[PDB]
Formats: structure tokens, C-alpha cells, sequence
């Protein structure tokens, strides 16, 4: 019928599309730069073991208020660890086993759970009750949750299965803008400073860059082949690092809208399965299914350093809100601090 | 359905309609971009802790 | 409603047969009218048959036949008298 | 007299007093056709008043309810499938889905046996245990804490020193929008296996 | 001819002549408006002079045994939740009270099925632990004790030596699963979690 | 009311037809008023002229059957707190004695749902042990062994070899009866204590 | 309008008050007067270390009988000790966890204690059948109960949350008296021996002396720049010491109807969580946020000694109705027995 | 009342009243209460036992 002129079209764009981007692509300066604040050899220690999981830990986030982390074990248990005491605020059982994403919400008293099911679990924390009971059930889910992020807290954005990142309405228990286009499920979710963009990575391939007011998807940035495990925007929301299921990170810009710049090395041939940035965002924190992580001078292209620790991969990274440190979520059944 | 197609077409409409909108956003250079950060990460490297030198007061996990 | 959505089976049945009714009897009509009425009377009168024509569309008939009906009244009594109004005996745009 | 604005319906051969428009929520329930005043009626009497309704006032309750104020009620006498069958028969979709949520719910409880508790097992130490004991989840029940022999740190004050397993009863209906995992989820499944 | 002393109520099918001053509640209550004519109501029973309000009867039953007795008991095979229902409609706060506390009282006796159940950790030396165990507060039902090692006085006889956990079907919360939280409590709890 | 053998009481606006004779039992209760024909209770209803109690029929059962047949039976299905009530409400210290009794076996039958609950811990080793746990009590169920620390050898054959919680499902009595103390039995709790 | 006519009309009342007391004010005879026999610094060593709690102590009281201290937990546990050889006469689980307030009856057998429950619970030590039965569950509260202590028997007083300090019948479980008028949370409240007037310490740093035998408050004593902790009469009930969030204790004096004394203090400089006075009332001893606490003169305003040896911050004192020792409920989950 | 700030004017009123009374409560200098509370204090300086050594029986908390 007419799907075959419409195809067409599409195609052309797509031309079009990377053709727009070559006269964007230019000689990238800091891999011309070579003494633009070089970083030199890192070596980092462990200050805080927080042993206490027995189970391999998928996802741990920070929250903004950044003194607990919520860190999630796939048996379906959190913790609320209190990296600066090395004890917890709460360990509160999931009903669901294989709980994928556990972020902390902004205001540091909310915490949502994405596992297997298809039901996204909103955790208040704190109330008068003392003790964390369920703030919002949200059913519905189409397809299992890989990753979300609280873009509020009466509201969240959960890329679920089946092509589904769609913003939820925490209170009404219902999907208020919805979010498709990708293929397989949408299993990274990147959450920027900016706050008004979220960056989905999914089977696609593809970095979709969605608004979060609006179901369009802002940009659609690609070069990588593999799904994406992980994306971290910079501190500024206006790139953001994407690692997906090889050996080669991708910093793409949304001021050029391409890919500024690409992290790969002979060395590492795990797929990249954290993605962070420092306080400055110079530094890039990857994560691998290597037992090690490593560090690259994010504006240098180069490996900064490599953080060698725990004995099984490392399956979550998150930096300290100010660039004090990271905990490394892993399957060693060990939240490392390093700092 | 002569012009309707029962709607099997939407997803390719959303192909190309994203594509436009891929075209209508500006281009900023490789290099000019990158200089901003550069500047960006520079003038904020100092409030990073993980560039600078760390007394044990200064990090919360050694006091 | 027979379709449980469709407009294919109205399309089948009697989507056509109102169309093809109409552009032979706009043909038949105008060519009358072309042969009895000047140029305005003729205009007028060409112009209030297309707006009872959507009248019927609209009260009548159904709606899903008002992208087909305007398509064959275009050709049928303006693309068919592209310059016959334009002139006639002593009547006309020019004249 | 049967309705001027007010319908009397002879529900399973019981009277009822109700109204045409709280009937009129919702204008696609079966009581549509009974209680407006037309002779489509294919049961009704005007020889003492009220159209005849032969069906169940018992579980005509939840039902009404639910057609007064969308909200269904789950009594304890109430069988959730008799509720169910009334539902089906006045055409209430959201009801007809949460009715077999509570259906389901009961019988992962009661009439399945319980089935699919919910065990979670959680490392702790004293001055952990105390508040996480004290600060347990709602809806989830203490079942044993136990103290693990240790050498390292001696065999007290430790962070591992005590496991406390607890867990949760599912009266929980099983997913009917896909029990099943799909391919990607058993991908991870073995790659979380070992 | 529709209104007395008493006043004749049609609530279902069923018609109940209650006095106007048991039926309210609170004067902000639907019923009380319902007693005294308005100039809104359109459609009534004026068969027997019985205003015509379309609620079950069954969930009318306990809100009517309070505001008879004063004190509202909801029987273990009704729903609470359709006398809150009925309380919600008719907009009685004071109804709203009871029935959070009947709420709070079965979620105490459905403690098994989810919902929060208190669970609580304390110390005691072997002397002691005779007479706590035994002086353990009723109400309360012993779930666990644990042995220790003893950091004092040799390995035995230790005042941190056994620990007993206990627990109460009641749950801890102001009410069911969520209480209306208040920001100088969230403030000390930061103040004590750090 | 009308003048009948028997009498028809609107009891929460249900007709219980019973004889005036059965009322008689008890004129200490509200009921032997409603049986006066002559005006000493009179009370009618615009529709059928039944005498009117603003007492539910939910409690009126069990009270009425005892008023009857001597005996209360309180249906299992219906909470012994509202047989309590009704009790109260007709204040048959006899009926009174009856429902706290039926609720104290519930509560002894109810002992995990938080009312009163026993609770010891014996002192044996293993020889005795085998014998006081065959030998244990009908009523009292064990609930934990502990091993406690053994200077002799490392474990067994040492006085200090294992506690023995048990505990028992024990009668919470309503109170104003029950746990009522005495000045010499403080004075020797006093002495006691310490 | 004229509603600012009334405010200024309270302003210029408020003027006379402040004229009424400086007129009142002279020279502190006591600093001046320093040459009374020196404090020193007293080498304070505990005799007995409550171990039996594992969580922090959050409010403590001693009984009328002055043997057994009532620490209360915030994880729902108190603890009737024996003071006088460490052993636990009762252990009580509390149906709601975070207790912040705990108080000991004239009655001797009852305690009372409020959380964040809203209910004043009263448990009666001693029954018929020898548990610690509750004696009985005053609700009716509209805030938190954040500070509670026995006027009498079957009397109490709840400074609760919403600005409520209000007198209640025990035995009745209802209000005795409705005592308000603060714009913020009332949780500091005094015992004076006279046991016939309380200065309730409200979040508004408002020390009103309340009548208890009427429903009108009796003084307003204000100087205060921080809500108020703790406050104790004194062994008289002339004067009491007020501890807010600041770095100076301040005296009040009923007499004086004015701030007698502030104990000014820069050596340190966290809030006075706590006051409380000696057997003489001549030792002023104030727990600190900080682990070691202090004791200073209330004559020479100087330090009479420091409570050290503590881990970490304490919550509550209270001093021997002998003056032979003072518990010090802290955080550390040992109350140490200061002799 | 709303209008009036939620009747604020029954703060003055309570204010007029406190006043009242403390102006009717008589007024003691600060150095002699200050005379008064160090003679008290004093004259229970012995009795004060936190200001005198205590022999390792004389308190029950070593006994």
C-alpha cells in the first residue's frame, strides 16, 4: 500500500539525517587536546565495606539528598544503607524475587521497585508510623520493569517491557504520558540534571532521548549495535554517556546531536554495564560485567584509571552526590565505597 | 479501508515524524561543544573531590 | 456498523453507486442548464444544486461520502466547464 | 404504578425502591431496559406495581453498590464468584476485573490452600535487628531470627551475626496480564543463576 | 402527611420510622438535610410520605446501630468497608472515626493476612528472663528467644544474654496502611537516623 | 398498639412476632413495656401499627432466645461483644455473666488475637527433660527449647542444659470483674520485688 | 485595620512587661559574688552502666520512690530498671515505636509514655496477675505526644503535637482541663515540687507557667531563641532552668518574673538538650548533643564538672532524689549511673 | 474569625491578661533572689551528696 512511500520517506530522513550530522562532525578537541587537564594514574580505596548482602546486588541508586543509598538485592530484599555509619534504615522485603531497578527518590523518602512483575512498588520510608510501608502500588505494567526514575514524587518515569518507558501517575496508580517506539523492552532509563529529558536505552540500539513533558521523543541517537545497559547524562544534562552490550561507551551530545565522542579499548571487551559521571562529569565511571571497573578521562577519550576490586562483576554504580565517592553495587554480595 | 490500511502504518509515520524533528534541531560543532565541557569540567574540577587531594575531615567516610 | 468499523463494506455496497448516480446526473443537469440559462443563472443555479447535494450529504446520507462527493462534483461541474463559463453569447467572464 | 421518576423492581420476586437515574450511572447495565418506561418489558406487573426482576437480591448488593458509587464491596459472607456472576449479569467490566482480583486473592489464600508465601531472609546484626524488627514492613510477619557461629569478630558485635528470615502470605492473585516470563526475563534469570 | 416527630426513611426497599433527631449524626450530614422538606427534592415515595434515597440497607444497618446506641460495633461478616461507604455518603465524620478504629481493629485480627503487624525486640539476662517472660505484658504473644554470647561475667549469667521477640496483631500505625503524616516528626527521625 | 396474645415489636424495623408471655421474664428489661396493651407503652406505625424499639435486631437474637428458652445461644457468626451490649442494654446480670463467659472462651480460643496469653519457661537437662515434655500439660503448649552454656564438659549432663518456653492459650476476662488487687498481696509483692 | 490596632496594643503590653522586668532587673548577686567556694571540676564516674537497652534512650525518668528509672527507647521498649543493682523489673513492649517521652507516677506503679501513637499510653506495673498490664490508653490527641508527665494518679499532663499541652483525667481517659494558647508544638514540660504548676517549653521558645488548677496560664517567661528541650524546676520550684537549641542555659525565676541568670557557654556550643538540678539545686547539669555532657554552677555560672565518657549524645537526666547518682539516658543504648 | 486573622485579637487579649498579672505578681530584684538561691543552695551544699566524696557503701549503687 502507501507503508511502502512512507518507508521511503523515512529512509531518505534517515539520509538526510546522517548527512546533517557529518557537516555537524568535526574534529573533536579534546581528543586533538592532549594537556587539557590530563588526570593522570588514579588509585582509589575502599573506606566503607557495607557487608550485609548475601545475594548479588542489580541495581543501588543514591538519592539527591545523598547520605543513603538504596541498594536492591535480586532475592527481593532492600537496603537503605548508611554509607557514612555502615549500618541501614531500612531492609524492607520485596514480594517480587529478581527486583531489576531500585532508585531514590529526590526527596529522599520515597523509593520505587521494578522487578519481574508488572507492578512498580512506591515505598514511603518516612511517616508517623515509623517504620516503611507501601506508599503506591502501580499495576498495569505491560511489559516486566528494567529501570526507573523518579522524575517526582507523585510521579515517575518506569521503562518497563514492551517498548514501554511511560511516565506513571504515582497517586492515580496510571500512566498518564506513555512512551513507545522503541523495540523489545526499554531497559536503561537516564534521568538528567536537567531533569526535562530522559534518555531511554533499550534493545533498540537506540538512545532515545524523550522530553519528559511531551510523548515525542526529542532525539534518537545511535551508533550503538547492542542493547543498552546503562545511560548517565553529564552533570548538565546536555550529553550523556551510553554503555550498552560491548566494549564500547558512547558520549553523545545533545548540542550536536550525534555522538561527540566514543570510549573503547582492546583492553575491556565486557559490555559496559554502568555508566556515571563525576561532579565535574571529566571523569566517566564505567562498570563492567569484568569483575573490575575502570574510569576514563571523559574529555580525554582515554582511561583515566582502572578501579580492580571485588571478585564477580559489578552490576550498579553510583557516584556519591558531590562527587565524594561511588558505591559499587555488585554480585559479590558487597557494596564497595570508594573513595 | 481504501486509505486507512486498519492503521498498520502509524509506526513508520512515527519513523519519519521523529526524523523531521531529528532535522529541525540545530547542529552544534564537534569541537566547540567539546571546549565547552572541557571549560565546564575545569571550573568545576576543583569541587571534585575525586580530582583533588582528600584530608580524612574533608571525606565523611573518615570522620 | 455492518463493517463493526468498516467503511470497506459501505464502500462495496453503496459508497460508489451515490457518486456515480450523481456525476451522471451533474452531467445530464448541467448540460441542460447550459442549454436553457445564461451565465448567471446558469452559476447560481449549478452552485445551489452542489449545496443541496452536501445537504443531502450531510442530512440524508451519511458523512463517510464527503471526501468522495467534493472530489466528483469538482470535475463534474467546474472541470467540466473550465471555459465554457468563462464565455457564451455575450456572456462570460470576458464578455 | 410502577415508575413516574422513581423505579420499584421486584428483584428474585423482593422488592426494591430505587431511582431511574441511579440506575442511569451507568447506561448500558441489563436494569437500563427495566426500569425506563417503555413496553419492551418482557416481565413487569401493573396489577400491584414494579417491573419483575428474576434474578439474585443477595448478590444484587455489591452489584448496586457498585452501580450507586463504582466501588465494590467484598463481604465476608459473600461469595466473590456469586458477586462475579451478578456482576457479569449487570455489565460492569472494572467490577467484573476487580471481583476476580478479590476471586483470586481468596483462593491463593483459602481455597488453593496457602500457597506462594512470600520468604525473605535479611542480614543483621543487634543494633540492626532491634530498629528493622521494630520498623518492620506492613504486611509482613517476623518468622525467625537465628544467630550464626562466628570466630571472625568474635561470635557478637558483628554486622553478620544474626540473620533474621521473615515473610509475607500471598492472598495474592496470580498475573493474569502474563504469569508467563517473556524471553528477555529468562535471559537474565540464567544470567543470574550463577 | 410526610413529616413528624418522627420520620419515615426509605432507605432500599425497606422503610424505617426513626425519630429525625436519631438520624443525624452531624449537621452535616446528608440524612438530617434529607429530614426537614427542601425545595431541591424532586423524586420521593409520597405513597406513604417517605423520602426516596437510594444506599443498601445492609451498610445502613451498623451506621444506624451507632447513631441508635452510640456506639458502632460492625458484625465479623460485614464489611467495615461498606459501613465506611455508607458513613462517606451520608458524611459523618464521627462515623468516619469508628469505623477507621473497627478498621484498625479487624486489620489487628486480619494481621495475618498483609497488613502491618507490631513486632518488637527486647533484652534480658538469664535471671530476668523468668520474670519478663513471665511479666510479658498481655496483649502481647512471645514469638522468639535467642541465646547469646555473653561480652560480661563470663559466658553465662550475661545482662545482654538472651534476647525475647515479641509481637502484637495490632498494627503501630494511627491507621491501616497509611496515617497523615506530620514534617516535625519526619524531622526528629532525621535527627535520631543519623 | 394493636391488642394481640402476642405482640410485634419493630425491632430496627423488622417485625419480631412473640408472645407477651416470654417478655414477662425479665420486666427489668426494656421488652415488658412494649408488651403493655393498655397505655403503658403505646407505640403504632402508620403501616402495619407495630410498637416501635430502637434496638437492633442483630443482638436481639441471642437475648431474646434466652429470654424464651432460658438459655443463650450466641450464633457463631456474630460478634459475643454485641450479645454483650444487647445484654447490657436489657442489663440481665444473668445474660451478662453468659456473654462475658462465652467471651472469655473466645478470647482463651482467641489468645493470638491480642487479649490474654500465658507464658513460662522451666529449667531441665535433657534427662528431665524428655520426661517433663512427655509429661506436659494438656492446655499448655510447647513453644522454644534453648540450650543454655554448660561449664561441665562443653554441652549436656550440667543443672544448666536447657529453658523451656512453654506457654497457653489462656481466658481474657472483660474487665470490671477480673484483676482486682489486694493491700497484703502488694505488701507481700513489695516485699518480693527486691 | 483595626485587627493591627489590637496587635500593636499587644506590642506596647509586651513594652510595659519588658520595662516591668528591667525595673525588676539588678545586678546577678551570684556571679558577682564568686568568691563562694570554688566548683572545681568534679572527675565524674558512673557505678552502674544500663547495657539492657540496645537502641538509643530517648526520655528517662525516676520514680517518687527513687529507685527505678523508666528509659524509654524509641523502638517501643521500656525499661523499668532497678537502678540499685542494674537488674530489669520490667521490660514492656509499646504498641508504637518511636517513644520520645516517658514519665514515672506519684502513684510509683504507673508509667506513662507517648510516642508518635497520639495515644497516651498508662501501663500499671503491678496487677493481680503480676504483668505489667496497661493500665489504661488515653486517646483524643491530636498531634504527637511530645512530652508527658504525671500530675497525679489518675491526672496527667500530655504536652501533645498541635500546640497542645492539656491536663488529663487518668481515670477517665479524657481531658481534665484544656491548657493552650501557643502558636507552636508544645514538647518541653516541668515538674515543680509544688506539683500545682507547670511551665510547658513550646517550639514558639515560649516558657509559659501554667496553672494547673486553673485553665488559664499563670506567667510567659521568654528570652529564648530556639524551640526548648527540656526544662527543670528547681528543688523548689521558685525558679527553673530552660535548655533550647542554642549554646547557652538560661534560669528563669518566678519571683524575679524575668530571666534570673543565662549560663552563657562558647566552650561548647550544642544545643542544651537537656537540664536538670542538683539535690541542693546548685548543679546545674546539662546534656549536650554531643556526647559528654556537662554540669555548671547556678551560683558562680562557671563549670562544675563534665559528664564524660559517653559515645554519643544524651537525651535525657535525671539526678538521685538522694543525690547520690544521675542517669544519663544516650544514644550510646547504655544509661550510665554518674555517681 | 477569618477576617480578623483567625481572631489574632484574642492573643492581644491574653496578652492584656498576662500583664494584668504579672504587673499584680510582685517583682523581686535579681540580686536578692539570686541571695535566696545561694543560701539555699548553700545550706544544702552538705546534704548535696555530688559535691562530696561518697565511700564505695554509702551509695546503693555500690552495694
Amino acid at each position: 500500500s502507501e507503508l511502502d512511500q512512507l518507508r521511503q520517506e523515512a529512509e531518505q530522513l534517515k539520509n538526510q539525517i546522517r548527512d546533517a550530522r557529518k557537516a555537524c562532525a568535526d574534529a573533536t578537541l579534546s581528543q586533538i587536546t592532549n594537556n587539557i587537564d590530563p588526570v593522570g594514574r588514579i588509585q582509589m580505596r575502599t573506606r566503607r565495606t557495607l557487608r550485609g548482602h548475601l545475594a548479588k546486588i542489580y541495581a543501588m541508586h543514591w538519592g539527591t539528598d545523598s547520605r543513603l543509598l538504596v541498594s536492591a538485592s535480586q532475592d527481593g530484599k532492600l537496603i537503605i544503607w548508611d554509607s557514612y555509619t555502615t549500618n541501614k534504615v531500612h531492609a524492607i522485603p520485596l514480594r517480587s524475587s529478581w527486583v531489576m531497578t531500585c532508585a531514590y527518590a529526590p526527596s529522599g523518602n520515597y523509593v520505587a521497585c521494578g522487578g519481574l512483575d508488572n507492578i512498580c512498588s512506591i515505598y514511603n520510608l518516612k511517616t508517623r508510623e515509623g517504620n516503611v510501608r507501601v506508599s503506591r502500588e502501580l499495576a498495569g505494567h505491560t511489559g516486566y520493569l528494567s529501570c526507573c526514575r523518579f522524575l517526582d514524587d507523585n510521579q515517575i518515569v518506569t521503562s518497563s517491557g514492551d517498548t514501554t518507558c511511560a511516565l506513571w501517575d504515582i497517586e492515580t496508580g496510571q500512566q498518564t504520558t506513555t512512551f513507545t517506539g522503541h523495540t523489545g523492552d526499554v531497559m536503561s532509563l537516564s534521568l538528567a540534571p536537567d531533569t526535562r529529558l530522559f534518555v531511554s536505552g533499550a534493545c533498540d540500539a537506540s538512545a532515545k532521548l524523550w522530553d519528559v513533558r511531551e510523548g515525542m521523543c526529542r532525539q534518537t541517537f545511535t551508533g550503538h549495535e547492542s542493547d543498552i545497559n546503562a545511560i548517565c547524562f553529564f552533570p548538565n544534562g546536555n550529553a550523556f554517556a551510553t554503555g550498552s552490550d560491548d566494549a564500547t561507551c558512547r558520549l553523545f551530545d545533545l548540542r550536536a546531536d550525534q555522538e561527540l565522542m566514543t570510549y573503547s579499548h582492546d583492553n575491556i571487551i565486557c559490555g559496559i554495564t554502568s555508566v556515571s559521571f563525576s561532579k565535574s562529569g571529566r571523569l566517566l565511571l564505567a562498570g563492567y560485567d569484568d569483575f573490575n571497573c575502570n574510569v576514563w578521562d571523559a574529555l580525554k577519550a582515554d582511561r583515566a584509571g582502572v578501579l580492580a576490586g571485588h571478585d564477580n562483576r559489578v552490576s550498579c554504580l553510583g557516584v556519591t552526590d558531590d562527587g565524594m565517592a561511588v558505591a559499587t553495587g555488585s554480585w559479590d554480595s558487597f557494596l564497595k565505597i570508594w573513595n | 479501508m481504501a486509505s486507512n490500511n486498519t492503521a498498520s502504518i502509524a509506526q513508520a509515520r512515527k519513523l519519519v515524524e521523529q526524523l523531521k524533528m531529528e532535522a529541525n534541531i540545530d547542529r552544534i560543532k564537534v569541537s566547540k561543544a567539546a571546549a565547552d565541557l572541557m571549560a565546564y569540567c575545569e571550573a568545576h574540577a576543583k569541587e571534585d573531590p575525586l580530582l583533588t587531594p582528600v584530608p580524612a575531615s574533608e571525606n565523611p567516610f573518615r570522620e | 456498523i455492518l463493517g463493526l468499523e468498516g467503511r470497506s463494506v459501505y464502500e462495496e455496497d453503496f459508497e460508489a453507486p451515490f457518486l456515480e448516480m450523481s456525476a451522471e446526473f451533474f452531467q445530464m443537469e448541467s448540460q441542460k442548464f447550459l442549454a436553457e440559462n445564461s451565465a448567471s443563472v446558469y452559476i447560481k443555479k449549478v452552485e445551489a444544486r452542489i449545496n443541496e447535494e452536501i445537504e443531502r450529504v450531510m442530512h440524508c446520507l451519511d458523512k463517510s461520502t464527503e471526501e468522495p462527493i467534493v472530489k466528483v462534483v469538482e470535475r463534474e461541474l467546474i472541470s467540466k466547464h473550465m471555459k465554457t463559463i468563462v464565455e457564451m453569447e455575450n456572456s462570460g467572464l470576458v464578455h | 404504578g410502577s415508575v413516574s421518576k422513581w423505579v420499584r423492581l421486584n428483584v428474585g420476586g423482593t422488592y426494591f425502591l430505587t431511582t431511574r437515574q441511579t440506575l442511569c450511572r451507568d447506561p448500558k447495565s441489563f436494569l437500563y431496559r427495566l426500569c425506563q418506561a417503555d413496553p419492551d418489558l418482557d416481565s413487569d406487573k401493573d396489577e400491584t406495581g414494579a417491573y419483575l426482576i428474576d434474578r439474585d437480591p443477595t448478590y444484587f448488593g455489591p452489584v448496586l453498590n457498585y452501580l450507586r458509587h463504582g466501588k465494590l464491596v467484598i463481604n465476608k459472607d459473600l461469595a466473590e464468584e456469586g458477586v462475579l456472576e451478578e456482576a457479569e449479569f449487570y455489565n460492569i467490566t472494572s467490577l467484573i476485573k476487580l471481583v476476580k482480583d478479590k476471586i483470586r486473592e481468596r483462593d491463593s489464600k483459602t481455597s488453593q490452600v496457602p500457597v506462594k508465601h512470600v520468604y525473605r531472609v535479611l542480614q543483621c546484626q543487634e543494633e540492626e535487628l532491634t530498629q528493622m524488627v521494630s520498623t518492620m514492613s506492613d504486611g509482613w510477619k517476623f518468622e525467625q531470627l537465628v544467630s550464626i557461629g562466628s570466630s571472625y569478630n568474635y561470635g557478637n558485635e558483628d554486622q553478620a551475626e544474626f540473620l533474621c528470615v521473615v515473610s509475607k502470605e500471598l492472598h495474592n492473585t496470580p498475573y493474569g496480564t502474563a504469569s508467563e516470563p517473556s524471553e528477555k526475563a529468562k535471559i537474565l534469570q540464567e544470567r543470574g543463576s550463577r
